[PDB]
């Protein structure tokens, strides 16, 4: 009973599920055929747009950096479902891959303005797991 | 076939070509001058790079007006400079309509923006071209009246009669309203910084300079600056003293005053922020046009009062 | 020095010698062309994740810039955008890869990260390390300026060889080897 | 024997300006290897056209300002009064403000 | 200034001939622009400097501006009319053309039979137009101002939007 249940972070042409334990957490062999295919999908996504997959008058894609699908009654915005997942670094899956000590730079690279603020919660939760009372 | 009339004619042709090259290199050099004020061989390097780059015709466009819009943007406000006299014996055009011709050129200046907006097969570029064209029409409507203040003071359209009527008093001080209206109209028509890039209020609008690469973009890049230098020349020859000075030679005085006015334009680049589009149109329709009409009526009453 | 050429990631490049070792008018004209391409370079700072503030604080319409700075991480959903923006540009074109994320996978060897920009488009100049300083970018501008200053590209598409020539430059690590090895002492990290 | 030289100078200036632009463009080329916009834009263009044609009467007035006496000043004054009445009508109705 | 007049007339006739039998309208408007420029050159060649300067100031600097503004505004390329190609069919092309050409030959027969004193010099500047514009012809420009005011009122009342929006997709009968 969930409306527009689709892939939000990964592209819609994805085979498996990333955070599942049997999914290999490595970059595969970069075949240029997939790149050309995805470029061709990006080519006709604006003219042959299908307003049924996104859960949606004129339809456009307005280009952190991300694109949002915009439906307009003239110039008035009627519906808007933003497209995210374009910066998916996979922090949690690598959190399953790195040790407790080696995840600290990955904790920095969540948001760039925060940094030390970003590594505070991971360090405090790891101290909670270990049972460390800092002075 | 050596005759002195042919020698004098060829000397006049030489005068025409040296004034063309000097205005072109003046615009090209103080492009870098403004970029430093915000290495003169850097423009030569840029010209070499632009010459050794392929012009892209878009496959959805046509090969005529896409290249003819930078043609208008360069040459229309280039031949606007043919009117300007720099000296009693160094003028290239002594025809009677010395103000109407600049009005022709400024009227044809909107063609470049409109044709570029259609030529870029892009709805946002078309909307941006509509905004810019509406602005430049809304200011070139009273550009003519700002010039007609000085025209009515000096009688005829000829710039020689203008600068000879500037003998006793320059036209800047009796007509300051005409001066500021002409400055505002020349800023807006040539797309100078405060009345520039009207895409700032809508993200469904884009510039007409987009999809122009290489030589077709360099034509705009040098055309706006040749336009601002010929607008400065128009300004000095109309409101200030054209070639008029006590001691230094007249062409030196003309160059000094032109340089002074585009350093004033650099000060304009530095000081004021960009107003909103509605404020720009409301200003140019409600304040400037009645003020210059009142200026024309006032200078008419003045020139008919002390007519003895 | 030796030269590589590309003529018409899967392309073929082999070692040749420059044609200027053999018309003295063409040698001066090609040098002037390389000089003009050197001192006038327009970058296209690509908007990506988090080397932006290093290109924001260092100091721009596309298709007029002959230089492209690929800065952030190259993802599977963003790589076609990179390829489309690269083919939007017109030759001659050069690429600077900022940060580790553009040189390589860059700390992300994971399923959703393309391992470097080299996988789909060639890169001319690399800058290593998580976020590089703008001075490193400006030194890379020097590096690509001198690399552009020594090339052999065709002047026109009517007469001449229809292949651009890249220079097999000496690497910066061997050139700086004496100055880097000959470092005796450093400041201790207990002070500022 | 001077205006012919001036016309010749005008001609070579125009011809060599278009020729310089043509050679510049072809030297750049040779080397290297259903919607609707609005109606207010049309309205402001029409304002420009009508006020430019009234400005034409002001253009022709400005050259003969002295040779026509005070009666010509009165006629141009009532012309400008009609022009400003139209402009203030346009101001007061609300068809001149943008409000994006 | 006679060969300039003849060549300007010839390219004006050619430009308006390409205007009449064109397909996409923006190129036809460009051809009309250069035709108006040529007629302005004709005006300059006959001593009417004010007339040619006016043609490029007003007729080519404002009126063709309105035409291209409308065309570039509502986005016609001649769609659904280029593919029909009615004007490049002959059974419609002979009739009006030979009728209006019969008009052409009869009106140029009416042209001849008038004495030829030639176009003289003495170019009439804007000063003469000014002194005869506010002398005998005062009510001409006063009621022409009234006429332009009426035209502005008519076209503003007819052609305003009545809807809010700087981007509008086309609805039938305006919603
Ligand atoms: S190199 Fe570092 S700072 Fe730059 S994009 Fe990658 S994670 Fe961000």
């Amino acid at each position: 009973g969930h409306p527009n249940l689709r892939r939000i972070m990964m592209p819609q042409t994805w085979k498996g599920h990333p955070l599942r334990k049997d999914y290999p957490a490595r970059a595969t062999e970069f075949s240029p055929f997939e790149l050309t295919k995805a470029k061709q999908d990006l080519e006709m996504e604006a003219l042959t747009f299908k307003p049924e997959e996104w859960g949606m008058f004129m339809f456009l894609n307005l280009g952190g950096a991300f694109r949002i699908v915009l439906q307009l009654d003239g110039e008035e915005i009627v519906d808007c479902v933003p497209d995210i997942g374009y910066h998916h670094r996979g922090a949690e899956k690598m959190g399953e891959r790195q040790s407790w000590h080696s995840y600290i730079p990955y904790t920095d690279r969540i948001e760039y303005l925060g940094g030390c603020v970003n590594e505070m919660p991971y360090v405090l939760a790891v101290e909670k797991l270990a049972g460390i009372t800092v002075p | 076939w050596i005759s002195p009339e042919l020698i004098e004619i060829l000397l006049t042709i030489l005068k025409a070509v040296v004034i063309l090259l000097v205005v072109v290199t003046c615009g090209a050099f103080m492009s870098f001058g403004e970029r430093r004020l915000l290495g003169s061989l850097q423009l030569v390097a840029d010209m070499i790079k632009m010459f050794f780059k392929e012009d892209w015709i878009p496959k959805f466009s046509d090969r005529v007006i896409f290249t003819l819009a930078p043609m208008i943007a360069f040459t229309s406000l280039l031949l606007a400079f043919a009117i300007v006299p720099v000296s009693p014996g160094w003028v290239v055009a002594d025809l009677n309509i010395g103000i109407l011709f600049f009005l022709m050129m400024a009227g044809l200046a909107v063609y470049a923006v409109l044709f570029a907006g259609w030529s870029s097969n892009n709805k946002y570029s078309l909307l941006g071209a509509m905004r810019a064209s509406a602005q430049t029409l809304s200011y070139e409507v009273f550009l003519g009246l700002s010039l007609m203040g000085v025209v009515a003071q000096a009688g005829s359209f000829n710039m020689t009669d203008i600068v000879n009527s500037q003998a006793h008093v320059w036209n800047v001080i009796p007509q300051f309203f005409g001066f500021i209206t002409f400055a505002i109209a020349g800023v807006a028509v040539c797309h100078r910084h405060p009345f520039d890039q009207p895409e700032a209020e809508q993200e469904l609008a884009d510039g007409y300079h987009i999809e122009y690469s290489g030589m077709k973009f360099g034509l705009f890049f040098v055309g706006e600056y040749i336009g601002i230098v010929t607008i400065s020349a128009l300004m000095v020859t109309l409101f200030f003293g054209g070639w008029q000075g006590p001691l230094l030679p007249p062409f030196i005085w003309f160059a000094l005053k032109t340089a002074f006015f585009m350093m004033m334009f650099i000060l304009i680049r530095a000081s004021l922020p960009r107003p909103r589009y509605d404020q720009v149109m409301s200003f140019g329709w409600k304040i400037c046009l009645p003020l210059t009409l009142i200026n024309l009526l006032v200078t008419a009453a003045v020139i008919l009062w002390q007519a003895q | 020095m030796d030269y590589t050429l590309t003529r018409i990631p899967l392309q073929k490049q082999e070692i040749v010698t420059d044609p200027l070792e053999q018309n003295v008018f063409m040698g001066k004209l090609n040098d002037m062309v390389n000089w003009g391409r050197k001192n006038s370079i327009w970058p296209y700072n690509f908007g990506l994740s988090c080397c932006y503030v290093e290109m924001v604080t260092s100091f721009a319409s596309p298709r007029q810039a002959d230089l492209m700075v690929v800065a952030g991480t190259c993802f599977t959903k963003m790589a076609p955008v990179i390829q489309r923006l690269y083919d939007q540009m017109l030759e001659p074109k050069w690429v600077i890869s900022m940060g580790a994320c553009a040189n390589s996978g860059g700390m992300y060897d994971i399923y959703s990260v393309v391992q470097g920009v080299d996988k789909f488009i060639p890169v001319d100049v690399y800058i290593p390390g998580c976020p590089p300083r703008p001075e490193a970018y400006m030194q890379a501008l020097m590096l690509l300026q001198e690399s552009i200053g020594k090339e052999r590209r065709p002047l026109s598409w009517v007469v001449g060889d229809q292949g651009v020539y890249r220079a097999n430059m000496q690497s910066e690590r061997e050139r700086k080897r004496g100055e880097r090895i000959a470092v005796t002492n450093l400041r201790t990290p207990d002070e500022i | 024997t001077e205006v012919i030289a001036h016309h010749w100078a005008f001609a070579i200036f125009l011809i060599v300006a278009i020729g310089l632009c043509c050679l510049m463009l072809v030297g750049g080329w040779f080397l290297g290897g259903r919607l609707r916009l609005s109606a207010k834009f049309y309205l402001v263009a029409m304002f420009f056209v009508i006020f430019d044609v009234e400005a034409l009467y002001l253009f022709a007035w400005s050259t003969s300002i002295r040779e026509s006496g005070w009666v010509g000043f009165v006629e141009a004054a009532i012309f400008i009064f009609v022009l400003l009445a139209g402009l203030v009508y346009l101001v007061r109705i609300g068809a001149l403000d943008w409000t994006p | 200034m006679e060969f300039a007049f003849y060549i300007c007339g010839l390219i004006a006739i050619l430009a308006t001939l390409r205007v009449i039998t064109h397909t996409n309208p923006v190129h036809a408007l460009l051809y009309l622009i250069i035709s108006l420029l040529a007629i302005s050159g004709v005006f300059f060649s006959l001593g009417a400097y004010f007339a040619g300067a006016l043609e490029i100031i007003v007729y080519a600097g404002a009126i063709m501006v309105l035409f291209v503004f409308v065309v570039m505004m509502l986005n016609l390329g001649g769609s659904e009319i280029e593919q029909e190609r009615q004007w490049l069919k002959p059974q419609v092309w002979i009739g009006p053309a030979i009728l209006s050409a019969i008009m052409l030959v009869v009106i140029v027969y009416a042209i001849l039979g008038v004495n030829d004193q030639g176009i003289d010099g003495t170019p009439i500047s804007a000063k003469a137009v000014g002194i005869t514009l506010f002398g005998p012809y005062v009510l001409a420009v006063e009621l022409a101002s009234m006429l332009l005011l009426a035209g502005l009122v008519v076209a503003f009342h007819v052609g305003r939007e009545e809807r809010a929006g700087e981007v509008l997709s086309n609805r039938k009968d305006d919603s």
